[PDB]
């Protein structure tokens, strides 16, 4: 599997959730960023699928105030925006 | 579903 290096800003954010390296494959930047969002709660409690992150720094590196996980596509085109090429 | 479950599906395409 494919080894990728996030950008300073990323990778802080995956180590408070206790990522350990400098590079990761994709599932384990996928499970860092979902314990992520999970453990601090920004996703709707009604309804599961749309996170809200106007006040966090996920806001300020994905340049939106919300999305929605069905959007896989969106997803994969914001966290390739934050990884170093 | 539960976040868990719809956050699953991105695995998938990986
Ligand atoms: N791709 C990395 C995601 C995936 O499907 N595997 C990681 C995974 C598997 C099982 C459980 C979790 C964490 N889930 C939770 O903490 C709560 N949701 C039920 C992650």
């Amino acid at each position: 599997e494919t080894l990728v290096r996030p950008k300073p800003e990323l990778l802080k954010l995956l180590k408070s959730v206790g990522a350990q390296k400098d590079t990761y494959t994709m599932k384990e930047v996928l499970f860092y960023l979902g314990q992520y969002i999970m453990t601090k709660r920004l996703y709707d409690e009604k309804q599961q699928h749309i996170v809200y992150c106007s006040n966090d720094l996920l806001g300020d590196l994905f340049g939106v105030p919300s999305f929605s996980v069905k959007e896989h596509r969106k997803i994969y085109t914001m966290i390739y925006r934050n990884l170093v090429v | 579903l539960t976040f868990d479950q719809y956050w699953a599906q991105l695995d998938s395409a990986a």
